[PDB]
């Protein structure tokens, strides 16, 4: 239930199979069903499908001391 | 050499000992490590075996092997936001500055060395920085 389409023709991810699907609590959660680990959130990679991981963060990306 | 020095004189750029036994590189400095040359690192301090990196299964403990595969972020001004050059990796990217320039801890801005204050013996009389 990584929300692609591993197995031919989209089998793996059908709504019969992954509808409960939860993941690891500590992870984080994605709006189209997929998870990565929380540090991942907002680190200008978009490694949930489309962009709700970056989505709303500030880029403070600097040493500030 | 057959002499005793204060540990403190040990590694500070000064031969006291006068065979130059302290200062000794292997002493005073550790090499990044590393595993065999067919292989691969990822953040973690974990060695795998390079055609594992992209077989979409996670192998580091940090699952950060299979993250960069896809992405050639040079190309992708949006994460690639680098100042002067960028270069492709099979995992994640590198970016670097022009000689005379060095790079900031967000590893893109890049910055103007101030060449006299960091190396005064460059110039034998006066230094000014451009
Ligand atoms: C800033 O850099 C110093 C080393 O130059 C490091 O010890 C410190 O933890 C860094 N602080 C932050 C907030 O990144
Ligand atoms: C690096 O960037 C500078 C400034 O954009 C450019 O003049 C130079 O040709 C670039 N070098 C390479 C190797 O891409
Ligand atoms: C997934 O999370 C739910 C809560 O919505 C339940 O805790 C369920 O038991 C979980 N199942 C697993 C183990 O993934
Ligand atoms: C060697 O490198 C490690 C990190 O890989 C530590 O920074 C350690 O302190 C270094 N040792 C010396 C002697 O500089
Ligand atoms: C990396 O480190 C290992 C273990 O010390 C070997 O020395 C190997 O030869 C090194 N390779 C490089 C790239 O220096
Ligand atoms: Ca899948
Ligand atoms: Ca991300
Ligand atoms: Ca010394
Ligand atoms: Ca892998
Ligand atoms: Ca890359």
């Amino acid at each position: 239930c990584d929300n692609d389409n591993d197995c031919g023709d989209g089998s793996d991810e059908l709504p019969t199979v992954c509808a409960f699907h939860t993941c690891r609590s500590t992870a984080f959660t994605c709006a189209n069903g997929r998870c990565v680990p929380y540090h991942y959130r907002c680190d200008f990679y978009n490694d949930c499908g489309d962009n709700s991981d970056e989505a709303g963060c500030l880029f403070r990306s600097c040493n500030s001391t | 050499n057959g002499q005793c020095i204060t540990k403190l004189y040990v590694c500070d750029e000064d031969n006291d000992c006068g065979d130059g036994s302290d200062e000794q590189e292997h002493l005073c400095h550790t090499p990044e490590p590393t595993c065999p040359p067919h292989q691969f690192r990822c953040d973690n301090g974990h060695c795998i075996e390079m055609g594992t990196v992209c077989n979409h299964v996670d192998d580091c403990s940090d699952n950060s092997d299979e993250k960069g595969c896809g992405i050639n972020e040079c190309q992708d001004s949006s994460i690639s936001h680098c100042d002067h050059n960028c270069t492709d990796t099979i995992t994640s990217f590198y970016c670097s500055c022009l000689p005379g320039y060095k790079l900031m801890s967000d590893k893109r801005t890049c910055v103007d060395i101030d060449e006299c204050k960091e190396t005064p013996q460059l110039c034998s009389q006066k230094c000014e920085n451009v």
